[PDB]
């Protein structure tokens, strides 16, 4: 919490960029910390078709390391830097822990059952295929078909690097902000 | 402390007196480094204070390393995007140490600047803190009234029949039930009034000896209706025990008890000792009109709110009654034909005179008694006139705030409609872009990514 | 004077008329030296006035050599660190001569700027001086209520038993004494009421001839308790003489006297002349409830405050009573069976009608009398209705300010807790530095010097 | 919406979680152009705000 401590010192934001984020961050939460209830207010504004509260709850837990209860600007930026301008390795572990709801690191088709459901839930019911009750399960079933060999952290890391299509989509936002 | 920091040379000068009576260990003075005023441009209006002024409170935004986020380097000034006429009171804190509340500024914006700059409402000066809390209370009550959760079938009929019981103005069955309950209460009380009055001989027989065969049927029908509606209310109350503990259920139980109590009493033997008591208790179905009329609820709320004032009313009334009854008894005792036989006998005269009622059957007949009777009348006026305005004022305030929260709910529904309209407009704006601003281009890319991560597309 | 200084050429022009009728002594004109506007930057907001405007009042901060302390040389401007929107009214003084009070600014900050710049509250203009004092009174009352010294054993038991007597809500013995005194007062007054009423023959004998053997014992026990508690109060009053002169001690002695007075009279001979008077005085133990209940104290305070209005009430009441009694007597004198034998006999009817009481035993029976009786009733309503609201308004204001002072004391204890917390935090901060800011480094050196001049060390 | 516009990098950071469970079609990021505060002199009293602050309510 200095401005120079979170400078280009394993944080991928410049001095001017850190100033811009803090001005916008403190605008919504003047206290310097944003909580889960406010965390869902901004996220739901970007996606008005449905509700993003279900996905923001899982997103907040990934941001809120150590389950403190509120995420501070010091560790709010380092999550953005890893996700936006971070390396390949740092992005995958962050996303792996986003799906890994529990403490130990393991995905059992049920922890991320709500993760994929949240992505489909945050669209409302207005889509052309009119969605379905079992369409999130089909997405999960095909998702496991490409990394789940027998029944982990190592499997997730090597599977994404194997196919370049997801690789060129992870780095989508590093060029523009 | 750090607040008195310009007096450090004074404190260091005072320390010179210790040296003659000390044992100098070379206390190693810190040997500090060595003060131009800095600019705090809060959205156009530049504010200039010395840096040492801000540093004397190193736990807020202005005195900290936190303001390095708001430093604008090429202009050599700190640019904040906050209110220019509320940051004025922020700087006045760093000079004196006490915050001042502006009487002309909204308290929801004043608290926003205090939270932004790190100040707290606990350090505002005592000169204006009584007003700050009073204006904070009104804002707090505005939040509570707006967030009372008045919204009103995924589960059984209990909830959807309780919403009808709680709100009889909605639906079509709730209104019918409300009207039929009101009609039954009215016909029951009117039937009691009629059966009390004589209707028509050996004697002037009332309407309860030759008649009152069908009156008993009407009374038992009304009691049965009250019991069944109470049971239906019970079958839809999530707080069944707490609902019973509520005042309305207590009133309902008191209203329905007398018929069953009388039937039980008359099953085995019969005496007139509890007959008149139960007949008196039968009229307690009047108080069941509290649900029907908001006026009764407001009156009950205003009596419960100022319960202490009613206690003082009773205490002072008893005090004056006892004093004046004693005075009149000992002043009008030796009269020829005097009805002031005792102090309890003078209680009737005292309470008649104090309320300025007057009957003329029991009056003083002595020069000493008349003066004290007039003084008693004036003192009764004085005593009764004290708590009357506060009861009426509280009743008026409660009624106004209850009819003010009515439009507060109306503005909430309109506000949610605007939010939904914006959500529909934002969704529709994306479709127009898909068919054919600065931030809108980037925001629509996020929705485009959401479409193509699930191979789905939003449509109209 | 110096206020009208721009009119000096006008005054010098007027002096030309003296020269024809004068005797020229060469009055030696001073031959002065010979005006650019100067900047007064009060924390960012620059204020520009001519130097001659400030110099016309050479006894304040702005017009003096005192502002040379606030001159900032490299910027060629005077920099003050004061309020920018309260200094606006400082400059308006140097132009016109009258200060203006802003209705939207705290008076504790307005007086701070006046004291800083040398102005005084005696020069503020008559246009806004009534409200300035009114807002000053509220601030002054806030200081007095906050500094009432409500804090509550290095000496004998007198002080520590008086603190229990004054405040019976604390400790455990004080509450017991309060409850037992209240119970004794209640049982005494109830016993008097019961012994007045008959209980049961030769005659309808009251409860004071066959009974009242144990009633005398109860009365003397209550009187003994009152006397001993008064003596205990006396044995703990630092203002013993002034405490006796207080209203509460007067009420206590008036309450306790009747028993001893009656015993003294009955020791030698016995007559009924003072028997009824002493029995009437015996009920004065009712007023001892003033200590127990705050309501009686508030009522006494509000009657004492508006004592002039009660005097006007009595004067107008007597005036109207005399006028209407005379009118009714001379208008209802020749009736066949008339109770209006005289104006003193008409006082009873007049005071009954004016208070809208009504008895019907003494009524007019003439066309002339009835009109004046109705006019008397209306005039009584008008006369009594005038001082009633002011008594109730003062009572409500006093009660609210007494509840207001309750939370005023609560915030004082909170501020002292924060002051002590800051003192503990400042002391703890030094220890953390010893185990392992700008001003904090120098301040901790002073404490280090204090350690080593007494060869002692602060520890946790 | 456009009111919360300074949180766009936060929303873009949140979108990274979709990529592992997505089927990347090259969603074609807009590739925007790239912020000095502007002056709003309302009759003598200059008011300074960033241009992005005003553009959030178009």
């Amino acid at each position: 919490p200095e401005g120079l401590e979170q400078l280009e010192a394993q944080t991928n934001f410049t001095k001017r960029e850190l100033q811009v984020l803090y001005r916008g961050f403190k605008n919504e939460c003047p206290s310097g910390v944003v909580n889960e209830d406010t965390f869902k207010q901004i996220y739901a504004q970007f996606f008005p078709h449905g509700d993003a509260s279900t996905y923001a709850h899982y997103l907040f837990n990934a941001f809120d390391t150590t389950q403190t209860g509120s995420v501070k600007f010091e560790d709010f930026v380092t999550a953005l830097s890893i996700l936006l301008r971070g390396t390949v390795h740092e992005k995958l572990r962050w996303t792996f822990n986003l799906y890994d709801i529990n403490k130990d690191g393991y995905i059992n088709k049920e922890e991320m059952m709500d993760i994929v459901k949240a992505i489909y839930d945050m669209m409302g019911k207005y889509t052309y295929p009119v969605l379905k009750e079992d369409t999130p399960r089909q997405h999960v079933d095909v998702f496991f078909q490409k990394m789940d060999k027998n029944k982990t952290l190592d499997e997730f890391l090597e599977s994404c690097q194997e196919d370049d299509n997801i690789m060129r989509s992870l780095q989508l936002f590093q060029n523009v902000m | 402390a750090a607040g008195v920091a310009a007096w450090l040379p004074f404190a260091r000068a005072a320390a010179i007196g210790w040296m003659p009576v000390a044992s100098g260990p070379m206390p190693a003075p810190p040997r500090q480094e060595r003060d131009a005023l800095i600019v705090l441009n809060v959205s156009g209006t530049r504010f200039q204070t010395w840096q040492d002024t801000l540093e004397r409170y190193p736990d807020t935004l202005l005195g900290s390393s936190e303001r390095d986020f708001f430093y604008h380097p090429e202009t050599q000034q700190y640019f904040f995007d906050r209110d220019p006429d509320i940051f004025r009171h922020i700087l006045n804190f760093y000079r004196t140490g006490k915050l001042h509340y502006p009487r002309h500024e909204c308290i929801s914006a004043y608290d926003e600047e205090l939270a932004f700059f790190g100040l707290i409402p606990e350090i505002i000066g005592d000169c204006c803190y009584e007003e700050y809390k009073d204006r904070r209370r009104e804002n707090a009550e505005r939040l509570q009234d707006d967030a009372d959760t008045d919204t009103a079938p995924t589960m059984t009929a209990r909830q959807r029949v309780w919403r009808a019981f709680e709100n009889p103005h909605t639906s079509t069955m709730a209104l019918v039930f409300y009207y039929v309950t009101g009609f039954f209460i009215a016909v029951s009380v009117i039937a009691n009034v009629v059966e009390t009055v004589p209707c028509g001989h050996i004697k002037e027989l009332p309407c309860g000896e030759r008649y009152a065969v069908a009156f008993f049927c009407l009374d038992t029908a009304c009691v049965m209706i009250f019991t069944v509606e109470y049971l239906l209310r019970l079958a839809a109350a999530p707080s069944r025990y707490r609902f019973v503990r509520s005042v309305m259920s207590i009133i309902d139980v008191v209203a329905i008890l007398p018929y069953y109590i009388g039937l039980v009493m008359t099953d085995n033997e019969d005496v007139s000792g509890a007959f008149v008591t139960l007949r008196v208790f039968r009229v307690f179905r009047i108080f069941k009109f509290s649900r029907h009329s908001q006026g009764l609820r407001i009156l009950g709320y205003t009596l419960k709110s100022c319960a202490s004032e009613l206690g003082f009313l009773l205490f002072s009334l008893t005090m004056a009654i006892i004093i004046f009854a004693t005075v009149m008894f000992y002043a009008e005792k030796g009269s020829s034909a005097s009805k002031f036989t005792s102090i309890p006998a003078a209680f009737w005269y005292t309470i008649v005179t104090m309320t300025t009622l007057g009957y003329g059957d029991m009056v003083p007949k002595t020069i000493a008694g008349k003066i004290f009777g007039s003084i008693c009348s004036l003192s009764g006026v004085l005593v009764i006139a004290l708590p009357v305005p506060v009861i009426v004022s509280n009743f008026s305030r409660i009624y106004h705030q209850n009819q003010r929260a009515d439009k507060r709910r109306a503005q909430k529904k309109a506000r949610l409609a605007r939010i939904r309209a914006a959500k529909s407009g934002s969704a529709n704006a994306y479709m127009q872009s898909k068919r054919s601003s600065s931030f809108e281009t980037q925001h629509h890319h996020l929705l485009h990514c959401l479409e193509k991560t699930t191979n789905h597309e939003f449509v109209d």
